[PDB]
């Protein structure tokens, strides 16, 4: 189950 | 732009019984960038209901497909994958060996 | 024996066709089971191991969404790299990520992973201790003091310590009747004559899981790795893999040399010698 | 972190069209199909209008559409209604946190100018028999929205003990507020009456108890 | 009957903690990312912090970054919201809400509960009746009510009879006099034929001092 937050670089 | 060569195997999933069907498989790995050429060949002619498994990656980052197709070996045919990349200079082609 | 659980990202600028193309897969230890392309006509994460094709509705919807994010995230990224490192919008681009986790054969965690790089080569990755952050070069460094900032570690350890391995548990849970067996290699020995002086042999580990496995070359009873091929692990294409070791040898010497294969499904390791 | 910005305040009459803008960057709004508006009527919890930039929830009326372009989000309220008038919140997905937009106030336009119905109340017996002493002006069902409260005792004026609200919009989008006036036993008597005089829009309204 | 209902909330000191419950009923909850959404008087909405699913959740608002942890325990359907060092700026209504999906937004709601961060002191209100007028007394109408008097924290309730008298009741918005101490009424305006014939008892709320009370109001 994937993360649902991914910060931008 | 890291780019890698790409490594080459090309194998039957199975031993191969001379007669009957299996799969023939190429597998292609090790390669930056992605974009990629790839062809199975039965007596240097293009099989062209081919198909791939999802593009991956190992740890260096390079990728990985399995190019595959169902078949049926017989004594006198040819087979062989087709590469072609970046950081090739001509298309690689690789036979494919039962005796392996 | 342990397990992991990971996610693969790419995503590859096509400037003058569309958007970039995306592809994300998920594993558990060497199963994929999970994709989403973005080029694809279903615009949807699938299923790819018979267990995750159990999950309800909500699931399938939830992780579509996610992964369109990630997309969505890194259609973002490709543009705010080219910027830090003034490249023209001319160029195709590559994007990497890649996270999960590991745990021990009590399944209890053992090590986090999150890293993600730029045109092949790294760009920012989170150490081991899931606290601090590896910036790759200079510009990389912008994204480690906003990251830093940002509090980013601490959301992606809570995951990757807890979140993560539940739901690795589960799937192993889940998956029990494919995900936990080992498949013992079948194992056997050819032999070449590659001229009057010289003949290869070539010691071969078929149809195995999960696909870590060794082989080594003996001659005497000592480790030996002169004149000696070994192959990458590759995917027989229905869920097992294959490997092989060859040895040239002096002709006439073939006894000498025995081969040994070592894997998780094999109670005692197995000692190959040619078999005239 | 930060922002999105929308317009302060937008309204219209009624049957119109109203369009409330929430602009972001290319980042939050400009970066994902993930936008959101939310509705809030006074003292009452937000409710969820639109998702996912255009979509309604199976529940909520069809002249609310949401749109975007570029870092613009949008949301059109077309044959504006009374029961419309309220607070609007837009919202996006930023990648690592979620953020709402600074609200806009709807209203509806020419309503009828309604007047202040004015109670007042004298100390209660038994604040009286507790040393202390409060009148309790409450002004309610007026608009628009303003009133000054004079108060007056015997016939001068008192500017010590007064504490007046703020008007709140009433649910009903009238307003109501209230005056309270703080004597001891000793004052309130020491008068022959007092008065709570209420003025909206140029007219003046009063009332007065005596001890 | 989806009903989220916030707890654990009244008056803490500046440096203080709290921990808010939000037990959760008719909706699957373990199928919804759960958050906080606050929000201080005459102002908009916050967004304090999210939890997923499933896989994703935790994040949180730049202005409480490493200060709030949120939680969740399905097997109970709460959700928590760790709130440490708790300065002025954190004084608001916290509200408790559920997404149906990822990025959807929140589209079930509580009612809000509320956090004073103050040093100043928890004070109870007393309760007087406002008693009806005799001219009032015509056809027409009357005035009864409660004056809540000087009280701290926000917020106090009102209800009449044990909330049956519904119609005709205004509580009014509070007043923050000076002191800083609020003060408020509820009033129901009632026809005068049945000032001699209803019973008028008003029911005072207010939690932070454990000041219930019940205030008859009789004709003088």
């Amino acid at each position: 189950s994937l993360l649902m937050w991914i910060t931008q670089v | 732009m890291i780019q890698r060569t790409p490594k080459i195997q090309v194998y039957s999933r199975h031993p191969a019984e001379n007669g009957k069907s299996n799969f023939l498989n190429c597998y292609v790995s090790g390669f930056h960038p992605s974009d990629i050429e790839v062809d199975l060949l039965k007596n240097g002619e293009r099989i062209e209901k081919v198909e791939h498994s999802d593009l991956s990656f190992s740890k260096d980052w390079s990728f990985y497909l399995l190019y595959y197709t169902e078949f049926t070996p017989t004594e006198k045919d040819e087979y062989a994958c087709r590469v072609n990349h970046v950081t090739l200079s001509q298309p690689k082609i690789v036979k494919w060996d039962r005796d392996m | 024996g342990s397990h992991s659980m990971r996610y693969f990202f790419t995503s590859v600028s096509r400037p003058g066709r569309g958007e970039p193309r995306f592809i994300a897969v998920g594993y558990v230890d060497d199963t994929q089971f999970v994709r989403f392309d973005s080029d694809a006509a279903s615009q949807r994460m699938e299923p790819r191991a018979p267990w995750i094709e159990q999950e309800g509705p909500e699931y399938w919807d939830g992780e579509t969404r996610k992964v369109k994010a990630h997309s969505q995230t890194h259609r973002v990224d490709l543009g705010t790299l080219r910027g830090y490192y003034n490249q023209s919008e001319a160029g195709s681009h590559t994007v990497q990520r890649m996270y999960g986790c590991d745990v021990g054969s009590d399944w209890r965690f053992l090590r986090g992973y999150h890293q993600y790089a730029y045109d092949g080569k790294d760009y920012i990755a989170l150490k081991e201790d899931l606290r601090s952050w590896t910036a790759a070069d200079m510009a990389a460094q912008t994204t480690k003091h906003k990251w830093e900032a940002a509090h980013v570690a601490e959301q992606l350890r809570a995951y990757l310590e807890g979140t993560c391995v539940e739901w690795l548990r589960r799937y192993l849970e889940n998956g029990k009747e494919t995900l936990q067996r080992t498949d013992a290699p079948k194992t056997h020995m050819t032999h070449h004559a590659v001229s009057d002086h010289e003949a290869t042999l070539r010691c071969w580990a078929l149809s195995f899981y999960p696909a870590e496995i060794t082989l080594t070359w003996q001659r005497d009873g000592e480790d030996q790795t002169q004149d000696t091929e070994l192959v990458e692990t590759r995917p027989a294409g229905d869920g097992t893999f294959q490997k092989w070791a060859a040895v040239v040898v002096p002709s006439g010497q073939e006894q000498r040399y025995t081969c040994h294969v070592q894997h998780e499904g094999l109670p005692k390791p197995l000692t190959l010698r040619w078999e005239p | 972190q930060s922002e999105l910005t929308q317009p302060r305040s937008v309204s219209g009459s009624p049957g119109q069209s109203v369009t409330i803008s929430c602009t972001g960057t290319s980042r939050d709004v400009g970066g994902y199909n993930y936008v959101s508006w939310y509705q809030q009527h006074p003292g009452k919890a937000p409710k969820l209008i639109i998702h996912d930039v255009i979509i309604r929830p199976s529940g909520v009326p069809d002249r609310f559409s949401g749109s975007k372009s570029g870092n613009t989000a949008s949301l059109t309220i077309s044959g504006l209604q009374a029961e419309d008038e309220a607070h609007y919140y837009c919202w996006s997905f930023a990648g690592s946190y979620y953020v709402f937009g600074t609200g806009t106030d709807v209203t509806v336009l020419g309503q009828p100018k309604a007047n202040p119905t004015v109670t007042l109340f004298p100390p209660s017996s038994e604040e009286l028999q507790a040393n202390k002493a409060t009148l309790v002006c409450l002004i309610s069902d007026f608009y628009p929205g303003a009133v000054t409260v004079a108060w007056k005792a015997d016939g001068s004026p008192v500017k010590a003990g007064v504490e007046t609200t703020k008007p709140s919009k009433q649910s009903n989008n009238k307003y109501a507020a209230s005056s309270y006036l703080s004597l001891t036993p000793e004052q309130w008597k020491s008068h022959r009456s007092y008065s709570c005089q209420v003025t909206h829009e140029g007219n003046t309204v009063e009332k007065t108890v005596a001890p | 009957e989806v009903q989220l209902l916030e707890s654990g909330g009244g008056l803490v000191q500046p440096g203080g903690s709290l921990r808010l419950s939000c037990a959760a009923s008719g909706f699957t909850f373990s199928a919804y990312g759960m958050g906080w959404v606050r929000q201080a008087p005459g102002k908009g909405l916050e967004w304090v912090s999210s939890i997923g699913s499933s896989g994703g959740g935790t994040a949180y608002a730049d202005s409480v970054k490493g200060r709030f942890t949120i939680s969740r325990d399905n097997s109970k359907n709460t959700l928590y919201l760790q709130m440490n060092s708790l300065r002025a700026e954190d004084t608001a209504v916290y509200y408790c809400a559920g997404e149906l999906l990822p990025y959807y937004g929140m589209d079930v709601w509580g009612q809000g509960t509320t956090v004073t961060v103050s040093s100043a002191s928890t004070k109870g209100p007393s309760v007087f009746p406002l008693a009806p007028s005799s001219k009032s007394t015509s056809g027409g109408t009357a005035a009864l009510g409660c004056l809540v008097k000087d009280y701290f924290p926000e917020p106090v309730t009102v209800s009449w009879n044990s909330g049956a008298l519904t119609s005709g009741v205004h509580t009014f918005p509070a007043v923050l006099q000076s002191s800083g101490l609020y003060s408020l009424s509820s009033v129901v305006t009632v026809p005068s034929s049945s000032l001699g014939t209803q019973t008028y008892i008003c029911n005072v709320n207010h939690k932070p001092s454990n000041t219930k009370v019940d205030k008859k109001v009789e004709p003088k």
